[PDB]
């Protein structure tokens, strides 16, 4: 009986640690990939807009080729 | 040939408190530890329960236990209060929670050794240690949890000693929480293997008896513990005073229990008084005689024509004819011989004391070991398993470590203790 009253208190210890380890995981993963996708929209965005000045340049080229 | 007396939780230590106050009372003690007694009836027996401090001063051998420091502050602000050794009140802070796995498991365990040392210390100055008597309730978490757990603990250090309590069982008309048939069912359990005799006290027999005889329109916990204190001071009658019995412990266990498994008794008292109003005529020997073996006389909530008495001890106290004490008690076995069984001769013994309780001239005290007690862990059984058969409120068990597989062998054993009990009212 006491083998087994030690045991219950360990299982006890050992869940509420589980918990609180998979807590920590969890929301360490979620702000990690929360980032990550929050940078790859942001850098997508200034990808296209960095186009807009590639295309800028060559518009201004093509006006003085007309010359 | 001293007890040690231990109440736990809410319920244990004001039950406990009122018992003290009661007996303290009879042996001419007052709140001081003083005796100021009028017979020498009063002393002669007084170290069963007393140990003596120089400046002859009385102290209960009586530790105080709680996992919440609450009731047992009231009990030292109480009356009686001063009179507890301060070192054996025992407290944590956390409280149980209304859960045995707490009391028994987590929580308690945390404070177990410090009562255990208590424990100790009170029975190394014993002469002649008889066992212990535990106060407390089967519902809540602390005298349930805790309770159990200090009775297998004080069982492994001294298992040659007599383990008695006084256990509350649980009723939905005096009721706390809705997990109360889980913490008596796991309770039981520990009750069937590790106490040699528990006097089972029914709240809802208590409440039956404030409500029906009493005509107390809403009873309280104070209403219910007077009921409880007059039954705890008859059934310690021939522990605490010289008689033609000189009783203790171990010849109450061995005279009550013709199995080991079989030793949950219903007590009985008469005249039943509800607190503060007093009635001025005396009953007969006859009248008490009928009343206390009156089911509406029972501390527990089972109808003993629907049984059998293995045993009976009764308890006749203030002065009276014992000649017509033993007419009386002869009538109504020879009157009803069908409810006591035929294969323990005599089963039936009667105790007389000159000693009246406070504000009665005569009471007559009941002890039965009957098979109609299956009818509480019956009771207790249903409300266990409409709730367990959707495994309802287990998180609060499961969560301080415990397993359904635990609840499923508590609920086992308790069925087979009414099995058991239904074997013998047939033979
Ligand atoms: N007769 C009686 N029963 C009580 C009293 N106090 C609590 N109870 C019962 O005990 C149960 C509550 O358990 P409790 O002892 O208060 O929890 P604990 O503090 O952990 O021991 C309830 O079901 C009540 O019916 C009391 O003063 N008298
Ligand atoms: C069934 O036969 C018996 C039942 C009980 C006893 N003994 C030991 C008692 N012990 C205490 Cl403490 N009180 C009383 C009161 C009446 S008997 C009794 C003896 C014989
Ligand atoms: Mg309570």
């Amino acid at each position: 009986k006491r083998e087994h009253e030690r045991e219950v208190i360990q299982k006890a210890i050992e869940e509420n640690n589980n918990f609180i380890k998979m807590a920590k995981e969890k929301l360490a993963q979620k702000m990690e990939s929360n980032k990550e996708n929050r940078e790859a929209h942001l850098a997508a965005m200034l990808e296209r807009l960095q186009e807009k000045d590639k295309h800028a340049e060559e518009v201004r080229k093509n006006k003085e080729l007309k010359e | 040939r001293e007890i040690v007396h231990i109440q736990a939780g809410q319920c244990g230590n004001q039950i406990g408190a009122k018992f003290w106050e009661v007996i303290s009372d009879e042996h001419g003690i007052d709140p001081t530890g003083s005796y100021h007694g009028d017979s020498d009836l009063q002393l002669e027996r007084i170290n069963v329960y007393y140990n003596e401090a120089t400046g002859n001063k009385y102290v209960p051998r009586a530790i105080l236990v709680d996992l919440e420091p609450g009731t047992m502050d009231s009990v030292r602000s109480g009356p009686f209060g001063q009179i507890f050794r301060p070192d054996n009140f025992v407290f944590g802070q956390s409280g149980a929670g209304n859960n045995w796995a707490k009391g028994h498991y987590t929580e308690g365990a945390e404070l177990v050794d410090s009562v255990l040392d208590v424990v100790r210390k009170e029975s190394e100055s014993c002469d002649c240690l008889q066992g212990f008597q535990l106060t407390h309730s089967l519902g809540g978490g602390t005298g349930s949890g805790m309770g159990t757990l200090l009775i297998s603990k004080i069982r492994e250090e001294y298992p040659d000693r007599i383990m008695n309590t006084f256990s509350v069982m649980p009723s939905p008309k005096v009721s706390d929480t809705v997990v109360e048939p889980y913490n008596a069912t796991l309770s039981v359990h520990q009750l069937v293997e590790n106490t040699d005799e528990t006097y089972c006290i029914d709240n809802e027999a208590l409440y039956d008896i404030c409500f029906r005889t009493l005509k107390l329109t809403t009873p309280t916990y104070g209403d219910l513990n007077h009921l409880v204190s007059a039954t705890m001071s008859g059934v310690t009658t021939c522990l605490r005073f010289p008689g033609q019995l000189n009783a203790d412990l171990r010849k109450l266990a061995v005279n009550m229990v013709p199995f080991p498994r079989l030793h949950f008794f219903m007590p009985g008292f008469a005249p039943l008084t509800s607190r503060g109003s007093q009635q001025y005529r005396a009953l007969t020997v006859p009248e008490l005689t009928q009343q206390m073996f009156d089911s509406k006389n029972m501390m527990a909530a089972c109808d003993p024509r629907h049984g059998r008495y293995l045993t009976v001890a009764a308890i006749f106290r203030g002065r009276m004819s014992m000649k017509e004490v033993d007419e009386q008690m002869l009538n109504v076995q020879n009157k009803n011989s069908s409810y006591f069984v035929e294969w323990i001769p005599n089963n039936v013994k009667t105790a007389v004391c000159d000693i009246p309780p406070r504000g009665l001239k005569m009471s007559a005290t009941f002890i039965g070991n009957s098979t109609a007690i299956q009818e509480l862990f019956k009771r207790i059984s249903e409300q266990f398993t409409a709730m367990f058969r959707r495994k309802a409120f287990l998180h609060w068990y499961t969560g301080e470590g415990m397993d359904e597989m635990e609840f499923t062998e508590a609920e086992s054993n308790m069925n087979d203790l009414v099995s058991e009990y239904q074997q013998y009212q047939d033979a």
